[PDB]
RNA sequence: GUGAUGCAUGGCCGUUUUUAGUUCGUGAAUGAUUUGUCUGGUUAAUUCCGAUAACGAACGAGAUCUUAACCUGCUAAUUAGCGGCGAGUACACUGUACUUGCUGCUUCUUAGAGGAACAUUGUGUGUCUAACACAAGGAAGUUUAAGGCAACAACAGGUCUGUGAUGUCCUUAGAUGAACUAGGCUGCACGCGUGCUACACUGAUAUAUAUAACGAGUAAAAUAUGCUUGCAUACUUUUCCUCCGCCGAAAGGCGUAGGUAAUCUUUAUCAAUAUAUAUCGUGAUGGGGAUAGAUUAUUGCAAUUAUUAAUCUUGAACGAGGAAUGCCUAGUAAGCAUGAUUCAUCAGAUUGUGCUGACUACGUCCCUGCCCUUUGUACACA
């Protein structure tokens, strides 16, 4: 039936850690062709998690100076990223991006002692770190932000060291080790 | 041949013109209405063109400009309000008050509702000035007309 | 026959009288016209001096006007109107035949 | 035979009129296909799968779409066509299938039948933002 | 110069006489009055002087005067 | 600093990463081989 | 790719039923093939609008614009130079001062409409003051739309 | 004199006789200071 | 949200006159308040009648401290 | 008298202050005073429940109304809509896009009025009282939300430069009244704000469809005559938005349709973020526009101090940002424009309107700032 961009129905979803699935809350209710839907998230708390993970990605990619708020071209950039990802690696772009989000989130943060991270803000911080990596890769890295974000996604998914989100997680855990 | 909206603005500004004219001239008696003694102002306007709270405030001004004592003057004003039949009254006279320090006082009776759209629709207010020897005395007088029925009132028979 | 004013009660009562008289005279009368409201709004600054927080306030005037048509004598319709109309309402006349 | 219905939601208002025909559906001088957004074309299409094209093959529905944003027009035309088809079922063609028609539309969602009252609020005082004001300098 | 003609005084003397109520407008730059084919810039000062002569009264307003004639001015200004 | 040219899975980014070329010359070579962004065949 | 499965019964009796975006390209191709109009050489050094600030850099922008104009004439048959300028309005950046909308140049549109009038595809009349399509042009564009529909369908 | 029918010198407030803060909005030809108190009698009622 | 002393004394003063007409149906209990009540605001009538219904559903399972 | 005095005043306003506080009658407890006005629970709030030397009251809070919203097949159609047929322009086959005119009708374009939403119904939390949750119908369950009215008391807060509101003092022919020529607040080592445009490829660029609403709109030209292009006089209406057709790259100019306005701009529809395809594919780059002269036209008697303005040449910072520091919880942040005000001309100002509709709450007192209680004071202009 429903197919994202008329391409992916994501009929298979990795189990993740049984909490990220509800955090992303992607299902037939959340299915859509293109990002930038009209879903509400400020009448409750659960609805904020109910917004789909790809929607959160497109609406978090937009922050850099003048580019702020251009979520139509957030749609464009994520579509191009999916297109290039699907044949740079054979995996479904949504699925590989899901594993990337799964392993790109810090689990314990030592702000003030250490605190376990809730699944919601674990997802939010994984997305935030991915967005910052993509921004610093649009910073003076020759290649286009399409390839920058795609490389960040695949690097997070395969757990390689060249990923800024993983480096920031390592920094956080290093602070945790130093405190404890 | 003028626009209806500009015509409405002209009606409003002329309403203000005649209202201030009536305030200026009518200072010796009440209000007998408006015309759509008499000879003077009718000829003036034709040549130029071709229990009431206002009454109570002007009456206090009348009792005040001549040098009568403020306390008894205002007290008699509130007696007049009560004998007229108002629910309450509020008379403020602020200014020099015989001293070099500005001063005001308040004389409240009844509820004296003071906020809300029904409060505006029910309360009548008036303001006036009195020219004195070394200053201006500002008088604000508020009377609430007796209650259509007030929103708050509830009584079942 | 179009009327204009700013408050709604006056136009309501005069239109009521108008169609009551129309029913009395059993004449060719067009249907009522119920125009969308037209509002005049201005916004002005409080605080006559230049001191204090900049506070403004807004105003509104809702102008009300409607239209009707009747097939009767101009003299008789103007008399029956001027008998029971408040001069605060402005009314103009257009006749109809068929 | 003929019945007129309306759909009002967001800024846009759409009007439909369902008559007897052979399946002629028109959007002003255009059709439902030349709107541009293929994403919202299927959103409008969802009632077609929910109900059936074979029965639309016997009914002609004209549509006038006018005013507001493109998303609002799509939503309004969805509302108008849903109300028109429910009225035509209640009046002319059949009621027993209309019993399941409401059951399927409401099963899918409540949005198709009735629009939303979400609209912009009067922007307040203080500054450029609706709830935000000019920067404070001490 | 702006010398005030005697006849210029006279026509307005008869003009205010034949009505009894007039508004001469505080502004003087307007060449003509709606009810006077005469330069008002020769009449406001005369009316103000007759006012200071305690024969006419003026309630005064904004951009309008509203003078009112009294009983003891007609005999004086008639000749 | 750009150094890619046209002198030496048919999508622009894939061909660009394979041949170390600019996206424009990559699209040119793609059209040459086959014969804004669109869904793939 | 651009085609989709039509779920209703079409008419295809005129040109609005066909896609406008490709129909204007097809008309531009036919215009270049038959050389019905001139370029004209007079306008090859003037930007389309004040805020455009750049050359169209396509060499066929007159044909593109004329195809657009005919699409406009059909879609709404009572136009003018002001309406056309408003529809062709684009942004204009005043340097430090904020960007504002601005209309296009009127001479290019006047020349295009005069060329169309000479071709006879569009006419003028006091009644229906705006530019209107003639009956011969109506039938010709009807058959052209049907030809394009058949070409892109079968 | 050098009078003209142009600019701010051609009109002023009809009460205060001042050229400052004069609104031509619907040709009221009034100053804001006096208008903010004449509004009620004029018909300008603050609502929302 | 809580309630207002005015609507509270209104609810207390009513019922005591025509409890006989007052029944179980919530909308009928609303209509009897519309009939017996002289509150001009329709919303205020609605609120007071709701408070009366809440007061009613406290009876016949214990004391109601009045009536 | 825009001369002084807001520390002589009036009125208005801005703050304490959008919070929850303030007062009275009678009673009670050398005096200032206290209680009422509170241990506690709850909250939109002294809002209620309740305890109670207090009982009973008044203000403030509460409440009302406009906005989107559903219906009243209510009430109906002007300047609106629905049709039907009168002739069709091309297509199907046993209505279709575009036009002409009248009228079977008024949900639809809309407003007069009213209704509808009241913890509504149950499964729960609560001293079973006040209070709060879930789920459902419903457009409406945080008052459905956003708008305004803001008590008592106070500041020696601002304004006598808004007023012929105003006292006192001062001045008037070398005016402190008025007019007229020219000049200034637009200049700049710097500073701080309000704000405007960048650092791009989520973008620089050319095409076009799908675009809204608040809006806002009518004592002057020229012609002729006389004297000698200027003066006086007689004639129409030029003196708002403007469509259109022409001239001009443009700026702008010429002549007319229409409108004192749901009728003409424009509205079967006006902006931008779009859009889909295409040049470019992060190279201080083509980004970016600080930056000049040359000009052309308008506004105004007057644009020099390049008012405003299209054109070509001019080519800084800027690689996401110092010490510091501001604002903000849903059709709303932000981005993007745009209407209105002042306006002869001039938004980079203010106020409204809308589009795209986001990263993250059902909270906390850690800073800051308030409110209540107790407590200590040698403070009371606190």
């Amino acid at each position: 039936d429903i197919k994202l961009f008329k391409k992916w129905s994501y009929e298979e979803i990795n189990i993740a850690d049984l909490s990220l699935v509800d955090c992303i809350a992607v299902s037939q209710k959340a299915c859509v062709y293109t990002p930038h839907t009209a879903g509400r998230y400020q009448k409750k708390r659960f609805r904020k998690a109910l917004c789909p993970i790809v929607e959160r990605l497109v609406n978090s990619m937009m922050m850099h100076g003048r580019n702020n708020g251009k979520k139509l071209k957030a749609i464009r950039i994520v579509a191009y990223a999916f297109e290039i990802i699907h044949l740079m690696t054979g995996e479904n772009p949504l699925q590989v991006f899901v594993n990337a989000v799964q392993k790109g989130g810090p689990r314990e943060d030592s702000t003030r002692q250490a605190v376990d991270v809730s699944p919601l803000r674990r997802v939010n911080q994984a997305i935030y770190l991915i967005c910052t990596g993509a921004r610093n890769a649009a910073f003076r890295n020759i290649k286009s932000i399409s390839e920058c974000l795609a490389e960040e996604i695949i690097n997070c998914a395969n757990e390689s060291s060249s990923s800024y989100a993983i480096k920031k997680k390592d920094e956080i855990e290093r602070v945790a080790k130093a405190n404890r | 041949p003028i626009s209806k909206k500009r015509k409405f603005i002209n009606d409003g500004v002329f309403q203000a013109e005649l209202n201030e004219f009536l305030a200026r001239i009518l200072a010796e008696d009440g209000y007998s209405g408006v015309e759509v003694r008499i000879r003077e102002l009718t000829s003036l306007v034709q040549k130029r063109f071709f229990l009431c709270a206002m009454a109570q405030a002007e009456s206090l001004r009348y009792k005040l400009l001549k040098g009568l004592a403020v306390r008894r003057a205002c007290y008699g004003v509130l007696r007049h309000i009560m004998e007229s039949g108002a629910k309450g009254c509020e008379v403020i006279v602020s200014g020099k008050l015989r001293a070099q320090r500005a001063k005001s006082m308040k004389f409240r009776d009844g509820y004296l509702i003071s906020t809300g759209e029904p409060s505006k629709r029910f309360v009548n207010t008036a303001t006036r000035s009195a020219q004195l020897k070394q200053g201006v005395l500002g008088i604000k007088v508020k009377i609430m007309l007796p209650t259509s029925i007030l929103p708050d009132n509830i009584s079942v028979l | 026959i179009a009327l204009t004013s700013k408050n709604l009660r006056a136009i309501e009562k005069v239109c009521s009288d108008i169609m009551k008289g129309a029913k009395e005279k059993n004449l060719n009368v067009s249907g009522p016209v119920r125009l969308p409201v037209k509002t005049l709004r201005i916004t002005t600054r409080k605080s006559p001096c230049g001191e204090g927080t900049n506070t403004w306030d807004r105003f509104e005037l809702r102008i009300y006007k409607r239209l009707i048509d009747l097939y009767s004598q101009c003299e008789v319709v103007t008399q029956m109107t001027s008998i029971n109309i408040d001069p605060v309402v402005e009314v103009e006349v257009i006749i109809t035949d068929s | 035979k003929r019945v007129q219905t309306f759909g009002k939601k967001k800024t846009a208002v759409a009007v439909a009129t369902v008559t007897n025909g052979k399946g002629l559906i028109k959007l002003n001088g255009k059709n439902l296909d030349l709107v541009e957004p293929y994403i919202l074309k299927t959103k409008v299409y969802e009632p077609l799968w929910l109900i059936g094209s074979g029965k639309l093959k016997n009914l002609d529905i004209r549509i006038r779409v006018k005013g507001g944003g493109q998303t609002s027009q799509i939503y309004a035309i969805r509302q108008a066509i849903g109300k028109g088809i429910i009225s035509y079922y209640q009046k002319y063609v059949d009621e027993s299938t209309k019993k399941e028609l409401k059951d399927v539309l409401l099963r899918y969602d409540r949005s198709l039948l009735v629009g939303d009252t979400r609209r912009c609020e009067p922007k307040k005082f203080g500054g450029k933002g609706a709830r935000a004001r000019y920067q404070k300098s001490y | 110069y702006s010398y005030i003609p005697k006849q210029n005084k006279k026509l307005i003397y008869e003009y205010l006489f034949k009505e009894g109520v007039i508004v001469v407008e505080k502004d003087a730059k307007i060449p003509r009055h709606p009810h006077l084919n005469v330069p008002n810039l020769h009449i406001m000062m005369t009316l103000k002087s007759l006012k200071s002569r305690n024969y006419v009264e003026e309630k005064y307003n904004w951009k309008h005067q509203y003078f009112i004639l009294n009983n003891e001015g007609i005999e004086y200004l008639r000749e | 600093k750009l150094n890619h040219a046209v002198f030496i899975v048919i999508t622009p980014s894939a061909i660009a990463e394979k041949y170390k070329v600019n996206l424009s010359v990559a699209r040119a070579v793609i059209n040459h081989l086959a014969d804004s962004q669109k869904l793939y065949t | 790719r651009l085609l989709e499965p039509v779920p209703f019964v079409k008419t295809n009796n005129c040109i609005k039923d066909v896609d406008a975006d490709l129909f204007i390209r097809s008309y531009a191709t036919h215009l270049k093939l038959h050389n019905k109009i001139t370029y004209p050489k007079w306008c090859t050094f003037v930007k389309t609008g004040k805020g455009r600030k750049l050359a169209p850099l396509n060499e066929d922008w007159y044909f593109i614009r004329a195809s657009s104009i005919l699409r406009r004439l059909y879609l709404h048959p009572d136009i003018g130079v002001g309406f056309l300028r408003r529809q062709f309005s684009s942004k204009q950046r005043r340097g430090v001062a904020p960007n504002h909308t601005s209309l296009a140049s009127g001479k290019i549109l006047r020349s295009i409409l005069q060329q169309l009038e000479n071709l006879g595809y569009v006419e003028q009349n006091p009644k229906k003051k705006g530019r209107r399509l003639t009956t011969k042009g109506e039938n010709a564009i009807n058959n052209f739309a049907r030809y394009i529909n058949k070409k892109v369908y079968n | 004199v050098h009078p003209k029918k142009y600019g701010q010198g051609s009109r002023q407030c009809r009460v205060c006789s001042n050229k400052h803060a004069i609104i031509r909005k619907y040709n009221i030809n009034i100053c804001r200071q006096c208008f903010r108190e004449r509004a009620d009698i004029i018909g300008f009622k603050k609502y929302r | 949200r809580v309630r207002t002393k005015t609507i509270k004394r209104a609810a207390r003063q009513i019922v005591e006159k025509y409890y006989a007409k007052l029944t179980l149906d919530f909308q009928i209990n609303k209509k009897i308040t519309e009939e017996v009540a002289i509150i001009p605001s329709k919303r205020m009538k609605n609120k007071v009648a709701g408070f009366v219904t809440h007061l009613m559903k406290r009876i016949q399972k214990g004391p109601v401290r009045g009536i």
